[PDB]
RNA sequence: CGCAGAUAUCAGGAGGAACACCGGUGGCGAAGGCGGGUCUCUGGGCAGUAACUGACGCUGAGGAGCGAAAGCGUGGGGAGCGAACAGGAUUAGAUACCCUGGUAGUCCACGCCGUAAACGGUGGGUACUAGGUGUGGGUUUCCUUCCUUGGGAUCCGUGCCGUAGCUAACGCAUUAAGUACCCCGCCUGGGGAGUACGGCCGCAAGGCUAAAACUCAAAGGAAUUGACGGGGGCCCGCACAAGCGGCGGAGCAUGUGGAUUAAUUCGAUGCAACGCGAAGAACCUUACCUGGGUUUGACAUGCACAGGACGCCGGCAGAGAUGUCGGUUCCCUUGUGGCCUGUGUGCAGGUGGUGCAUGGCUGUCGUCAGCUCGUGUCGUGAGAUGUUGGGUUAAGUCCCGCAACGAGCGCAACCCUUGUCUCAUGUUGCCAGCACGUUAUGGUGGGGACUCGUGAGAGACUGCCGGGGUCAACUCGGAGGAAGGUGGGGAUGACGUCAAGUCAUCAUGCCCCUUAUGUCCAGGGCUUCACACAUGCUACAAUGGCCGGUACAAAGGGCUGCGAUGCCGUGAGGUGGAGCGAAUCCUUUCAAAGCCGGUCUCAGUUCGGAUCGGGGUCUGCAACUCGACCCCGUGAAGUCGGAGUCGCUAGUAAUCGCAGAUCAGCAACGCU
RNA sequence: UUUUCU
């Protein structure tokens, strides 16, 4: 990155629905390069959760994705021999990244037995508010109003 | 390592196989046979410099094409060395032997000799300054040829270290496959051990 | 230090030291030093008139005085600051750098000591030697407003840059380290030593004059290139940042360390050795250890004495070599050639040593872009310019002025592959369009209309346009095009550094054995382990284990080798053997993941498989140490992992397969 | 911050 901005791909959108968070979302959940397996698995478990809540499944996404995205992150940053944190604004395309990322490290360490339904029953909890990702997001933001205070530095 | 050999790098391109046949079920008999015979020719003689051997098979009739310095001993006027070499290419069982000697026509336009003759003036008495003074000055002599550049290495003077030095002069294009680069190597004997001459020539350049 | 009333703020009072803005590379004094204001006394300096004296001038050993801060005696005052000393915090140790407290002292009056890098490291006086450029003071003359750094002439003080000259160089330059004269001290190699004794001064601290023995063969002053920096500036790399998956916890396979053994043959030892030299250790390879033979010898050659035998196919004894016997015996031709059995003669023979002697080959700095030479010029000399500054690029690639003018190794290109098109081209390869098959598919007669495989040519050159640019390099954007600004990956290691690896590849100088450290064979070893490290596969379960159906590629190997169909085995494999020196016959129609259907509802598990027992196949004369494969029983550790640490920026990271190198048998999870 | 020795 030292030359300058790298360009970014051009990345594709669903057939399926029209909303190109599937293919994110397929592409995060990517384990072992099993392009067929993990959109299979993905399509099963909103076919799930739209059973589950009785909705629309791209709305309650979209609800869960809005209710979950920070605006507010922390950096780490050591100066003068001590280590101190500072708050910096983050764009929303990489909130939303960000986002994803925590929804599928908390769709992974649960213990329901089955994940196919428990990604589902993970959207549901995210969306209703009590969930691990909302948890995680309440104690970032936490942070970064505790730490405001070094907001001097700037960086 | 530091440098592939010119000949091997550019094989494809500007040189030629100096040894063209065909076989696959006695390829290994007739490979034996012809390194063997190539070993025993440059152990046997070393008094005449001999520039390259190309040996070419057809069935059971062999080929063999000798490039020297001079033919005065190579060839005797009734026939000395060539009927030694007959009988020793005999019994190495050569099957069907035909000699032919090919004479160079410039002595020092090619690496082989030179590389030999600098060897024989370091070996018996001539000191390395000179050897390199005298090479390249009859090198550069001839209009054809361009760049010359002579390495010695090993023990120089008898002292008790090992002297690498080169000395340069015209094209040395080694990067440049274009270019028609000439490689020899020998290795000069004394009483305190073994030196090593190495030397490239340029000449001119080829297109097509 | 406070919650007994702190910090903070408003009013008032007490007391000690020093004076910001003027204020400066400015002024004054001989040097130290000197600035809040008013008053009293006092020294010195410069300009002019030139009235007066009439050589009265410089210097200066001893001598006298002044003389920064620190310290001492006597007596006061003590706001702030603060040696010594207490504590707190870091460090392995802090008697310091950081912090909270604080006694001399810093002040005043009266006497003391008389020392500094008291440096402009350059004494005082006198007369002379090109200028330009600021600053303070005093007089004069003219554009003339006669205001005004308008300008002209002169004395003194204070800065900078500059010729002749001097200087070893740095440098000086009218305020000389320049040309000249008078006066005074100083020193003649470094330590010993500004030290000992004596003397003088002083209350003390202490200061002033200053020796000798001994010991060294250097000590120091200038300047040039490297190297170095926890110096600065300008830039690049998976170096960091955002991400992926890993090693370090379990089992197994290789290599090493460390300990045994008679041997576990030797070498390599951070980067740059540790799935190394071992692309295939039961004999061989091995050179290690025991034991049995051996002798100019297992194997070559030239000189004398003995000859035509040597060379070979078999029985007997033996751990084997080997010893003794059965069957053949010279090809030339008189000189002997070929060959070698017994005596030696030289000498063969050594993986015995020496990569601190070497040849050749190889790894890293690094695929980094730097590294040189000819002439000239400058300085004395080691040397400098070219290789400096600005702009631009992946690059010493290029443009601009410059004592430089040119060139070289490098960089790009020329070489391979991959991206397209055109022409040539039809068999063992494909089928546009026609006929024969009739379940077997171009299989068969036929056919270049495209791939198919190998020959030739074109196509990327900022090719064109708009803006920035010194009208130049170079850069952003746009159209055509397969590709746009080296399309992608490759072959391709400039001078040198690491005394880097390799006498165990080969050859090579020297030493060593020769009756052995050479040589043949029988058994054993390199696979031993109470531990450690490095690289890989299996995982640690549902994105999954297992069962049935089911579709998609590449390339290469095959003669003493691949191996068809068929038959018997669960399967190792057993019989057999079509087609093949190979676009044809085999390596299955080259599959795995992939898609559909069923079980498991999270267990030490239907995941996971090592260890230990009972049965067979295959290659080999020879499977116990010590090979591999098939069947069964056996059911251990292991639930994403500690600080630390590694690879990866597009067909990239992850995951699943196929063929080959060494090879009769494999240590094959390694390599290509 | 701190960071010993060849
Ligand atoms: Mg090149
Ligand atoms: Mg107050
Ligand atoms: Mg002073
Ligand atoms: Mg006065
Ligand atoms: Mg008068
Ligand atoms: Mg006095
Ligand atoms: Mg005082
Ligand atoms: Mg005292
Ligand atoms: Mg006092
Ligand atoms: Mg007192
Ligand atoms: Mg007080
Ligand atoms: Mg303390
Ligand atoms: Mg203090
Ligand atoms: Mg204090
Ligand atoms: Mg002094
Ligand atoms: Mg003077
Ligand atoms: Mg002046
Ligand atoms: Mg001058
Ligand atoms: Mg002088
Ligand atoms: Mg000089
Ligand atoms: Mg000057
Ligand atoms: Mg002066
Ligand atoms: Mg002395
Ligand atoms: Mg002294
Ligand atoms: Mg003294
Ligand atoms: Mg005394
Ligand atoms: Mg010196
Ligand atoms: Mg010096
Ligand atoms: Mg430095
Ligand atoms: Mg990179
Ligand atoms: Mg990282
Ligand atoms: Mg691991
Ligand atoms: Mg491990
Ligand atoms: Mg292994
Ligand atoms: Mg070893
Ligand atoms: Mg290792
Ligand atoms: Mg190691
Ligand atoms: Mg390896
Ligand atoms: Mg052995
Ligand atoms: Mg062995
Ligand atoms: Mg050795
Ligand atoms: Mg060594
Ligand atoms: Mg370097
Ligand atoms: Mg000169
Ligand atoms: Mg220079
Ligand atoms: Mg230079
Ligand atoms: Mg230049
Ligand atoms: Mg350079
Ligand atoms: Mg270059
Ligand atoms: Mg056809
Ligand atoms: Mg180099
Ligand atoms: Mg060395
Ligand atoms: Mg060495
Ligand atoms: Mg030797
Ligand atoms: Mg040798
Ligand atoms: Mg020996
Ligand atoms: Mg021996
Ligand atoms: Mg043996
Ligand atoms: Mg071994
Ligand atoms: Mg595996
Ligand atoms: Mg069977
Ligand atoms: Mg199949
Ligand atoms: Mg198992
Ligand atoms: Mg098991
Ligand atoms: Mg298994
Ligand atoms: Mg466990
Ligand atoms: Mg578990
Ligand atoms: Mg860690
Ligand atoms: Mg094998």
């Amino acid at each position: 990155p030292r030359k300058g901005p790298a360009p970014k791909r051009p990345l594709v959108n669903d057939p399926v629905y029209g909303s190109q968070l599937v293919t994110q979302l397929v592409n995060k959940v990517l384990l072992e390069g099993k392009k067929s397996l993990a959109e299979r698995i993905v399509y099963g478990a909103l076919e799930q959760a739209r059973e589950k809540t009785g909705t629309d499944p791209v709305v309650t996404l979209k609800r869960a994705l809005d209710n979950v995205k920070p605006a507010l992150e922390v950096r780490s940053r050591r100066v003068g021999g001590a280590t101190y944190q500072v708050p910096v604004e983050v764009r929303p395309d990489r909130s939303t990244t960000l986002a994803l990322r925590w929804l599928v490290n908390f769709s992974r360490q649960r213990r329901e037995k089955t994940m196919v339904e428990r990604l589902a029953n993970e959207i549901l909890d995210a969306s209703n508010g009590l969930g691990a990702s909302v948890k995680r997001r309440e104690d970032t933001h936490k942070m970064a109003e505790a730490n405001r205070a070094f907001a001097h530095y700037r960086w | 390592g530091q440098k592939i050999n010119p000949h091997g790098f550019r094989l494809g391109i500007t040189t030629e196989w100096k040894s063209r046949w065909y076989a696959d079920k006695q390829y290994k008999d007739y490979v034996k046979e012809d390194v063997a015979i190539r070993k025993l020719l440059a152990t046997g003689l070393e008094r005449a410099g001999i520039a390259d051997v190309e040996i070419e098979r057809t069935r059971d009739r062999v080929r063999v094409d000798i490039h020297t310095a001079r033919p005065g001993i190579v060839i005797g006027r009734r026939g000395t060395e060539a009927d030694r070499i007959r009988a020793d290419l005999e019994k190495l069982t050569g099957k069907q032997v035909q000699l032919n000697i090919l004479e160079v026509k410039n002595p020092e336009s090619q690496a082989q000799l030179v590389a030999q003759g600098v060897a024989e003036q370091l070996s018996n008495r001539v000191a390395f300054r000179r050897a390199m003074r005298k090479a390249i000055q009859s090198a550069m002599r001839q209009p054809n040829v361009k760049g010359i550049r002579v390495q010695c290495s090993g023990r120089l003077g008898g002292a008790e270290m090992s002297r690498s030095e080169f000395y340069r002069e015209g094209r040395v294009p080694l990067h440049t496959l274009r270019a028609d680069i000439d490689y020899g190597l020998y290795e000069a004997k004394t009483t305190f051990g073994r030196i090593g001459v190495k030397v490239w020539i340029y000449k001119g350049d080829i297109v097509g």
